[PDB]
């Protein structure tokens, strides 16, 4: 699988919710258990801007790969290479740059 | 005249173009350009640029900032010269304010050098006093690329 | 087919939601893949800025295809022509300028 | 039918919103056709402001038409009579003047 | 008397014009214009216009900014004359303040030319010192389309 | 005392009403005013109006913006007086001050006029230096329509 | 029946939604009939501005009433006497004043 | 059970809900009574700021609880140690720092 | 029953809603009736700031109430003494002082 | 020392009170007052207030806007006085900086009368120069009502 | 060397911690402090106060607006000395500046006292004029809590 | 050449490198750097920082606020030199500005060290005098870290 080379502008936010199963008794006394036996993935939301010239580059790229596909990249957060996969993503083309605004899920797969 | 020396500024002159065709080319010519006479004082345009920023996360040098130039944009060029309604040169230069609309103007300077910029009539205004001679003072927004006095040497 | 010969303003809109099929109960193993061929159609958001003369030619040449009809467009930002339709747009009149609001969907007919 | 005299402030909105029939097949293909024999109907939106002592004639104009009475009116935007009709209105008095908003339909009608 | 050579700025008087008819059409004559007397300072308003922005993807040379002129527009014109409340002109004055109103009044030079302009007032002062004469500071602001005197040429 | 002819300023006084009626009517009479004396400078305030926007889509002169006379008001009054902490008119200065209200304040003028105001006091303050007079500063906001000179003539 | 006296600040919403009767399927024929007599009845958005000791006196007078009695008030808008109700009334206290803010509805019994 | 050991920053919340049983019928007479014994559980809305290097440990610490564990933490607001879970937290990573927010939930077991 | 002693802060929202029983006819005649017998009862939201050594008395006492226990209170916007319950509370933390935000309902219980 | 005529700054003295009662009842007496001595500087603080808005609609006058008093409140009171550290009076102002407390400090005149505040400090600064005395100025922020020179006659 | 009384600013010197222990005490000695020589200007920072609002409702007297003290903070210090790269004490500056810490810093005064501070640097420029000799001018933001010469004593 | 001793800025030149390689490695050598000539005006950025908040709940002195350096930046540099178009540097500076980049000048002293930085031309300028020679003034801003004198030494 090919690797995500593009940087990241600052202000990314990395969003981790885990899955628990919850039962709240009379009292406030209560059970709980994770749900899954594997571990909760987190979802980063990047935003980075390039050239004008080399927009169509990375947009040729998260085109190829469609929302069903995954590539490895190592975010700036941890620096340990993981598996993400884009969905979706939207783009503001200004005069010399453009802007790009998406949301890689990390997928175990 | 020698370009690679120190000069005054005594002889600077101004010009508006009145023809057809580039002002680009050719022009140290002064046919098809007239002339606006007895000016007091001139303050040309400083060229700017703007500034995005070029920090990333996956670099290591964090502790200072970066950044790059943008887009280029020129300023606005005003000058003081004399009132008289009766000339020619004045006229035109109302004309070209009710009309708005990007006309050249040549700056010509005392060594063999000339700047060429475009733009629209911003503002005019006058002052008057009652032992000084009326003034008309005008103010002209450039518009896209100069043509600076490097580019022909 | 007509085509569109206007000039649009700094801060274009592309938005793309690539169609996929995917399967995942809970937070089990996850199954991915694509729905069809032209998966991936962008809707470009345009913005147009003409005097109060030229609102009428655009306002006709909008009007004139309605919803359905197909045109041929080059967009700014990988100059690759396509077919786009155009189904809502709203001016905003004003003294001197009529701004032009509008959304392009690329169509494979 | 009586027409409307009274000019109106910059700051109109001008929306039009076709009405199509769209069947979207599977590999991106598609069929489009308009829904009726007529051209689509444009809404545009006012802002007007009038002197406190004309305010009740405005008003009044307004209200003998109720909402189901329509008016000519010759619209900035393309300088051709129209029939419009107000549903509703709007006023904010000030000290000296009053300030109307109302969204003036189109109805071949 | 003459328009083509520079002229010095005393002796220019401020008239308001008091009638009916059309203020810009033979504004040379002194009938049904009133008269505002001893004029210590004036200072007319400069003509301005806003720019819109004409930059597009379509366009090569991204490289600079664009723009274009807008919807032009007149200042405002303040002046200080003595205090004289017995006189007509001020009354009138105050009564233009009272009643809101545009009224076209006329600015006339040494020269043979005269400016024309139309707005109503937006503020009036007032001055007193222990050794000098009181003045009245007004302000007015021009609304519509000037008349200046390249105009009539 | 020619009210047509310029005047210089000094001989200005400043009266205060302390009586009951109306008093725009009859205010040349001294009956029923206090006065607030060895005044240093006196600052009237600035009558002022705000503008609205009278352009239209319906017109055809659009190239030039246009405007109109809004709701007038009547600015501050500010003087600075000496500081005499035992005379009636500063107790009744401070009297106003601390119990909030409006009321009428007379300027009189060398030549025969007079300025009468309505408004309640904004700010006191003082000026402490040792080779000079303590000095009592004042700020009076007028509130609602003035009777100036120019209506009595 | 007891009058309002006190006075409303700048900024009074005068808010008219003639009541009509439509019919019209998708973009077809559209017929309209005004559906009573006493169609369009308005309602008024006012604020008041009162000291601390006054405003018992008005909070007592919109209490007595409650939601059903109707008071005269004469509108500034057009200056013509009408019977309303005021059906909610929010206060927001200062150090010095007590500002008010209500709804008046005009009504015909 | 393991302890949480980093300072909160200015701008903690705490939101109190009380459980509580009422009954009332449209203005009737109202009943309430407390619902059982540990009815008031507070939940603290904090929020972190560490540098980039000290992220991965406090990220480690709530991820290897889940939303399930509990650990020890001594509010700053009454000072007496209780036991919360971090159910969500949420990262902002920026050039030199990295801003957390999190809500912890006060339980009994 | 105890008393409510700490002071409020400027900006209290005083929100009276009555309750009405209304019955619309065909041309604007109408039924309007009050929905029970005693008067209605507003709900004052107040905000008030207390020193962090003070914030634990008054977040204990709000906490010993519950949300089912009344006590007596004099408002400044009338000054009767009534009887008052507060169902639920928020407070926000700061370096130095507590900031405490809660609606005060009225109950005639 | 007459209250009724001018006097001259020179002579000021500014005090803190260091006691237990009501500092407003009698401040002609030095007991349980303190004095900072060497005072180069004295601003007092003025006395202000805002304005709310008095304009309905029911009335017949819309031309004019029309206000009213509101919340009054002390300024700041500035001075700066030479720099002592071994002196009662200034360890007594850092004493009063460090501890949050709100404190009455009196203002005594030339003339047979006194000012009264009460306020916190709000900032304490130095200035160092090669060929000056080392100055400590002091800003302090009233709180509550204030007590002038006026009440007291 | 008497604190009682005023003394000119001459012979103020600067100094910087380079030593492990508490600063604060026994601040008197120089071991362990280098120095900063050949410093031109000096500026040091104003401590400062914010504002908490303190006025309610129950209260009766309303007319008056009330605060109180909130939380101090020491305001920035400004200082121009010579410029010698060559020196340890400027190199020990710029190692300052890069490596971002908070480092003590003592002012020594002619009279014995002295005043100890904690902050880090928060700017450093230069000057060059052609007759004159280059300056390095420094800012440090202070953090914590000072030392005022005012304790000790 | 004394690092050690204060220096008079007379003296000071500027160079532009126009070579391949590490510009902070021994750039003490004039190969490979061009020079602009005939310098009127010199003012070098100043090297800042900007302050993030170290304020938590659980410590025990709340009264005093408390901060940190964060991320560093270097400042713009302004110079004023003579209008000289024939000269290879100014050609060099316009190409410089009209190709968005970055590259290394350097600043030279009386004494035996040098400065060197990296930034991109951000402004141009002129200024037009009846007596006085023409001047061309430039602004540019850094970008990344410098290499001050103190570091090689």
């Amino acid at each position: 699988m090919k690797t995500f080379r593009w940087k990241v502008k600052p202000g990314m936010d990395v969003a981790s919710v885990p899955s628990v199963r919850k039962v709240r008794f009379g009292d406030g006394y209560s059970q709980r258990a994770p749900a899954g036996l594997n571990a909760n993935l987190k979802t980063y939301s990047v935003t980075l801007s390039v050239p004008r010239e080399e927009a169509t580059v990375l947009e040729s790229f998260l085109e190829e790969h469609g929302g069903w596909k995954s590539f490895l990249w190592t975010p700036p957060y941890e620096w340990r290479q993981i598996k993400v996969t884009c969905a979706k993503w939207s783009s503001r083309v200004s005069m010399l740059r453009v802007e790009f605004s998406a949301e890689f899920e990390q997928v175990v797969n | 005249p020698n370009p690679t020396m120190p000069v005054k500024g005594a002889g600077t002159t101004l010009w508006v173009y009145k023809g057809s065709g580039d002002p680009y080319a050719n022009p140290l010519s002064d046919v098809d350009w007239s002339r606006l006479a007895k000016v007091k004082d001139l303050t040309p345009g400083e060229l700017t640029a703007e500034s995005y920023d070029d920090s990333y996360l996956d670099d290591e040098d964090a502790d200072w900032t970066a950044t790059g130039q943008g887009q280029k944009s020129a300023g606005d060029t005003s000058f003081t010269l004399a009132w008289m309604p009766g000339e020619q040169g004045q006229q035109a230069l109302l004309a070209w304010f009710n009309e708005g609309d990007t006309r050249a103007y040549k700056i010509r300077f005392p060594n063999g050098t000339v700047d060429v910029f475009r733009g629209w009539v911003s503002s005019i205004g006058k002052a008057v006093t009652a032992k000084e001679v009326i003034t008309r003072t005008v103010k002209v927004t450039n518009v896209g690329r100069p043509s600076m006095a490097e580019d022909r040497s």
